[PDB]
């Protein structure tokens, strides 16, 4: 393997490439939600416009005109009722995924936090043994033997 | 026409969950490594290497025994007190 | 346009209905409390 | 001079505008105080050097 | 200033938000203390060397 500390950088780098991928993907979900929201608003306005004439049709006793008008309205209502309900469910998906995203960000940053604090102990360890490696030589008849052999000389 | 447009409507809304799913597992794929002794093993193996190296120093430089810790600690108290015994008496 | 505006919404989270309530609440006392001093200082 | 003579609604609108300036005022003023510690200590760092 | 004047429900929501920051605060604060022992001992390791 590579120096897995380098992988810890690139592997977190992969998350950086994919964290934005989730970031862009989530935005696409929101775009559809609002776009679908408008279609509901437009339909009810037409239904309201039909109502605005049903707000004046049965007046003066033209009931049969109102019956035909309201009959047309139900089509828009049936479109309105069906379209409106689909919007509500999508909210749970966008809300939870943002919570999924928000939870991940702290985990990634918190995960990255321990990277530097923990990597230091590795650097300390290599020096700790290596500094004591040849340091241990000059005592206890290893290079103290060089201190002692020439004393014997 | 409504069926086609309505059918096309779910295309984008539904396709998003696929893109979310691939990231969801993949982001948690290597994320799950660094915990639970997968790449936390990289977090732990080198901790064991840290344990490996520190033990080397302990053997090569034997730790002061609880005796010599007692010997050194004992003499300190008299050393401070005896020195302070002179000070509490010299310039009382 | 919907695509780009959503990007701003995510990158700059909208003030929640809570902080809209918090900010709106403090404004009324802020105006009233300041005007409370004015309706009393130079009544 | 606005609420004088009983023009309260004018004062309410005026004071409402003021808070914007105050909010600018309150935020701006605090940032000044902290910068003093930096300039004071660095001069001490310089003077000591 | 929230529960003042009797707006308790506002305070409940506010304090509920605070606990999240507190939970972040409590967890973050403890991690700092342990790191002190490592830096202190290693300096002693360095100084002795």
């Amino acid at each position: 393997q590579e120096a897995p500390e380098d992988l810890l950088e690139r592997l977190l780098g992969e998350m950086e490439l994919e964290l934005i991928e989730l970031r862009r993907a989530l935005a696409q979900t929101i775009a559809t939600f609002k776009s679908t929201e408008r279609q509901r608003d437009a339909q009810q306005l037409i239904a309201q416009r039909w109502y605005e004439k049903a707000q004046a049709a049965l007046d003066r006793g033209n009931e049969q005109l109102a019956r035909e008008a309201l009959g047309q309205r139900q089509s828009y209502q049936s479109h309105t009722e069906a379209l409106g309900k689909s919007l509500g469910e999508q909210r749970a998906l966008v809300e939870q995924v943002r919570g999924q995203l928000q939870k991940l960000e702290r985990k990634y940053l918190e995960l990255k936090s321990q990277k530097n604090l923990y990597l230091a102990r590795l650097k300390s360890a290599i020096a700790a043994q290596k500094i004591e490696e040849i340091a241990g030589n000059l005592d206890n008849a290893s290079a103290s033997s060089l201190f002692e052999r020439i004393e014997t000389k | 026409e409504r069926k086609y447009l309505e059918l096309k409507s779910q295309k984008n809304l539904y396709l998003a969950r696929l893109k979310s799913a691939i990231a969801a597992q993949k982001i948690e794929e290597i994320a799950g490594n660094l915990d639970n002794a997968s790449a936390s093993s990289l977090f732990e193996r080198i901790e064991t290497k840290i344990l490996e190296l520190e033990a080397e120093r302990e053997l090569l430089n034997p730790p002061p025994s609880p005796l010599d810790k007692k010997f050194e600690q004992w003499e300190e108290q008299q050393a401070v007190e005896a020195t302070l015994a002179a000070m509490k008496a010299r310039r009382s």
